[PDB]
């Protein structure tokens, strides 16, 4: 009943933590990819790569 | 782009130059989308 939830629960916070201090450090946008190889397109890219 | 007659300039990555090659716009977005595309698939999949 516990211990289960418990490891669980710490894991998901260690890993929204890790993703959490990411998104800070870098914040989210769209950028507006283009391509030299092909040109006249633009793609609304999300900021990460 | 010619920006002016002796000299030809360019808009940049985002910009176009136009048709009659008297301005610079933005050139169209693209991305995925649900209008008859490769979406389908992956939509009905998720929906299952
Ligand atoms: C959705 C997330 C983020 C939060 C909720 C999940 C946790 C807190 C929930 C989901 C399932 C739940 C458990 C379901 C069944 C039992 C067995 C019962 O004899 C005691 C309560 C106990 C042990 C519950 C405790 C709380 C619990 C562990
Ligand atoms: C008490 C709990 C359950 C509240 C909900 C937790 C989640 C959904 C919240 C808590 C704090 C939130 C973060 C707070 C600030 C930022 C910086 C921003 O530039 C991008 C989103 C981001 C990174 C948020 C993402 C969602 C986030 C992690």
């Amino acid at each position: 009943p516990s211990s289960q939830v418990f490891i669980c629960l710490g894991l998901i916070l260690v890993q929204i933590v890790m993703v959490s201090v990411w998104l800070i450090l870098e914040a989210p946008g769209t950028r507006r990819y283009t391509l030299a190889e092909k040109r006249e397109t633009v793609i609304l890219k999300c900021n990460v790569k | 782009y010619l920006a002016d007659e002796f000299t030809c300039m360019d808009c940049g990555s985002g910009q176009w130059p136009t048709a009659d090659l008297t301005g610079c716009y933005d050139l169209p977005e693209d991305y995925i989308r649900w209008e008859d595309a490769w979406a389908i698939g992956p939509v009905t999949i998720a929906c299952l």
